[PDB]
RNA sequence: AGCGGCGAGCGAAAUUGGACUAGCCCUUAAGCUUUACACACGUUAGACGAACGGUCUGGAAAGGCCGACGAUACAGGGUGAUAGUCCCGUAGUUGACGAUGUGUGUUCAGUGAAAUCGAGUAGGGCGGGACACGUGAUAUCCUGUCUGAAUAUGGGGGGACCAUCCUCCAAGGCUAAAUACUACUGACUGACCGAUAGUGAACCAGUACCGUGAGGGAAAGGCGAAAAGAACCCCUGUGAGGGGAGUGAAAUAGAACCUGAAACCGUGUACGUACAAGCAGUAGGAGCAGGCUGUCCUGUGACUGCGUACCUUUUGUAUAAUGGGUCAGCGACUUAUAUUCAGUGGCAAGGUUAACCAUCUAGGGGAGCCGUAGGGAAACCGAGUCUUAACUGGGCGUU
RNA sequence: ACUCCGAAUACCAGUAAGUACUAUCCGGGAGACACACGGCGGGUGCUAACGUCCGUCGUGGAGAGGGAAACAACCCAGAC
RNA sequence: UUGACUGCGAGAAUGACAAUUCGAGCAGGUGCGAAAGCAGGUCAUAGUGAUCCGGUGGUUCUGAAUGGAAGGGCCAUCGC
């Protein structure tokens, strides 16, 4: 039997085109360009799911360093202090505390200083 | 169609239970210079090495 | 029940379909590799061709001949003599039993299996071992 | 085995014929063969060679800026050949004689166990009248049934034609698919004994 | 088996299973053709041809619900949707004046026919060709050339050749069936196509068109159930086109007409965007706008990090190497046959039938093939065999 | 392209522990037979070449991630 | 003096394969040696050429009615 490809052929093309909504120009209109676009978006999305974890930790460390140095200790010394004090609060939390509860951060800094 | 036998292969390679049997080369002419030992040891027919078989079998589809 | 029948597990296997994308694992080249004669349509190499070195089917000598008798001769197992209907095992009775084809002229009976009946083998050759077994089962070997 | 004939006493039958285990792989193969047996295989497409025209090279190999063509009836080209054009096929499959009989026995056995084989003493229709046969069937409380007799009377053949899902078949004419296809199989006791000999 | 730069390849017969069968004459046959006379026998226009209401949905009922009814007829088609019962049919039953065809006799007039049993013949030499057979040790056949018997006490063949034996009687003829094919006619069938497919051609197609010509060779189907194809009015050029009105179930079914995708082009709305540098996204993220009710959803996306398409081909491509303007459609590991390996099933030291027959997927049909023994070039021997004078042996096999 | 001498390594074999589905054999299916750079030992070249030819090990090829500004082949390290 | 032997050959070396190499020992027949012994060419490692076709000798295996024969085979050997 002879198979016509139309109906399924369109469904594939449409799937990709729907994933390419919002891209500029051909990249949202034309299957050949959109496909390439939706692939590279997936590639970037894979790479960035990893690199998100790096970017966020850099941000926290930068913020903790700011707060520690306002409380008279370097980031490097503060982490050592906390380690020596057996305080296992993550950088994500520390950095949250540095913004939202400055006093608590200072306590932790004072604890850290004592351990050093 | 039916596979044809390579009659060249057929006339040189005979299937036995012990594998494809063949006549050793270098016992046709220019024998004076050869040793009787060498000539004697070539006289018995031999069985083909494993590497030589696959081809022969493809040339001898009915053997 | 026509909607309930199904093949045995292992019985049916989907054929290999080359050139239907990456996921199949047979896309693009279709398992032919990259370039060369063997990748080309109609690009097979004759079995026995060895790149132009004198092949094995020519560097080795021809040997032997075919006897004509070989072509009209047939070994018969002693066990097959069972299939014969009647006491007399002859060329006609062998042919009737389809033990030998109708073009057979010369038969040797060989010691393979056992004879359980008394048969008189006329006209055929028998092995010492088969003769013994025939004679042991109360047969004769006529000349 | 014993089969409960209606209007008579139970019929002794071979356990090999009617008590065999149901080999689904055997039955599936024979059923599939049968269906392939039905195929006609009458089709064809034209290849590049068989389509009209296409002798002349469309344009010169080099210079035009176009993709090289040799024939307007290339399978690449609209209106061109089918790369691998069909020609009429024989979809027939060999079934071994034992494999056919084995399947047939398996099927009859499974019919028995499923209470689809209905052994009647006799099954005759007096006139060639559909209306009569429908009645007879209603006595047996079956609408969809294969009716296997030893020989098919004209009357029963004629009475069954216009009925759908009612076929009148002689023991000779029973097939692996029909035994499966019809909801019940009404056999006359004579036909049972005939089927037994037929299937070994 | 053989043939074969013994390469590539080519490829029998004996014998055996079938289908169909038939032989008859040169002292003149069988058959064939004609001719009429009969008779049969069929075809060729055709005819009749069963059985359904109500209700519901709907533009329409063939659909649904309810209850009936025919069926030797539920093939198939049509009818405002999907019909056994509305229609045409179908099953079945009938019909040919005349005209044809067929087969029998019974005739006619021929033909067969070469007359009279085979001489420029068989055979030979030279050159070729055909036979599976390539000139080979090459039988047989045909014969361009040159020759040339015997003549049943004879002659041909039996694969160089000779003997013996067997078998046949060339140099004259005729002969059905089983076999091949289908442009044409009819019927029927399809795990064949369904408008880029199927014919080149569904349509006024071998047309248009191209070519001096031979020749090449398209594209192009679909309003609706019915034209009911839009009276009349209005703008306009007594236009084109449109808006009303009307038709229709539907008029974004209005003839540029079913559905009506994508590329591509517009109008509107929200958000962004005129200090900003690159594969245009991605991870994050403010603000704004819609919803829903702000650790929601949707759209947009200032700003930050990261980030040189795809394919191909390559040691290696962002590559300034190849290919692609885009979309839609189509476009590439098939089919047959045989060999082998694997899985699966059947049966099992057995397994299996082929053509063909058949009341035809059954069943017959055993020819054959594979397995059941190997060794040896082979004769041949054989659970052994081969080697050799023989193996202390050794090769292969046995299990 | 000399040797009165002469290692390290490597290889061959044996014995032995522990770790490891290893080694081997017989079949079905391939692909490949343009390699690149880097280290080490060399020939060739100019102890030139992103040169060329071998040996051997690594990586690339067929390998992403981090480093080396950017950088197949370097350093670190193997992405369900 | 003819061991530059004839039949074989445990067991190895070495090769993609074709092929190439070494070999104790066994049988037969032999030479040298008083004898143990040694001898299947040469101190060793180059001195070579597959297959087909064909020639010569032997064998008498095959050989298409039979008996022969031709022609095949097998053994030895020749022709690049």
């Amino acid at each position: 039997p002879r198979v016509k490809r139309g109906v399924q052929a369109r469904a594939r093309h449409k799937k990709v085109l729907k994933q390419a909504k919002g891209y500029y120009g051909a990249r949202s209109r034309v299957y050949r360009v959109a496909f390439q676009a939706v692939t590279k978006a997936g590639q970037y999305a894979y790479r960035d799911r990893r690199a998100k974890k790096r970017q966020f930790r850099q941000l926290w460390i930068a913020r903790i360093n700011a707060a520690s140095r306002q409380n008279g200790l370097s980031y490097s010394r503060f982490i050592n202090g906390l380690k020596k004090a057996s305080i296992e609060i993550d950088r994500k939390i520390l950095a949250d505390i540095a913004v939202f509860d400055k006093a608590a951060f200072a306590v932790l800094v004072e604890k850290a200083k004592a351990a050093l | 169609p039916k596979m044809k036998t390579n009659k060249g292969a057929a006339k040189r390679f005979k299937k036995t239970a012990g594998g494809i049997k063949y006549k050793h080369a270098t016992k046709r002419h220019i024998l004076t210079k050869r040793t009787t030992k060498n000539k004697r040891q070539l006289r018995p027919n031999a069985i083909l090495p494993k590497c030589e078989v696959a081809a022969v079998i493809r040339m001898l589809p009915y053997a | 029940r026509l909607n309930t029948l199904a093949p045995a597990a292992g019985a049916k296997t989907s054929a290999k379909r080359v050139g239907r994308g990456i996921g199949s694992g047979l896309g693009k080249t279709g398992g032919r590799g990259h370039k060369g004669q063997k990748s080309r349509s109609g690009g097979s190499v004759r079995p026995g061709f060895e790149g132009g070195q004198m092949p094995l089917k020519q560097r080795l000598p021809k040997f032997g001949f075919t006897s004509r008798k070989s072509l009209v001769s047939a070994e018969v197992r002693l066990a097959e003599l069972a299939k014969v209907s009647g006491d007399v095992v002859d060329l006609n009775s062998l042919k009737a039993a389809n033990i030998i084809t109708k073009n057979i002229e010369f038969v040797k009976v060989v010691l393979s299996g056992e004879i359980n009946k008394a048969v008189t083998v006329k006209g055929l050759r028998v092995t010492k071992g088969a003769k013994a077994a025939i004679e042991a089962a109360g047969g004769k070997i006529e000349e | 085995m014993e089969l409960m004939v209606k209007g008579a006493d139970a019929l002794t039958v071979s356990e090999t014929t009617f008590g065999r285990e149901f080999n689904e792989a055997l039955v599936h193969q024979v059923v599939v063969a049968y269906a392939a047996g039905a195929r006609q295989g009458t089709r064809a497409q034209k290849t590049r060679s068989e389509v009209s025209g296409g002798g002349a090279k469309p344009w010169r190999q080099k210079g035009t800026g176009r993709a090289r063509a040799g024939t307007i009836r290339s399978p690449i080209w609209r209106s061109g050949g089918v790369t691998f054009a069909a020609k009429p096929q024989d979809h027939s499959q060999k079934v071994n004689k034992k494999m056919y009989r084995g399947a047939m026995k398996s099927i009859l056995s499974e019919l028995v166990r499923q209470e689809r084989l209905i052994v009647v003493d006799n099954f005759s229709v007096e006139a060639p009248k559909t209306k009569e046969l429908v009645a007879k069937l209603k006595e047996l409380e079956l609408t969809d049934a294969l009716i296997v007799t030893s020989e098919v009377d004209e009357n029963l053949f004629l009475a069954a034609r216009n009925l759908y899902k009612v076929d009148a078949r002689d023991v000779a004419g029973i097939d692996p698919v029909s035994l499966i296809a019809f909801d019940k199989v009404v056999m006359t006791a004579e036909a049972v004994k005939q089927v037994e000999e037929m299937l070994a």
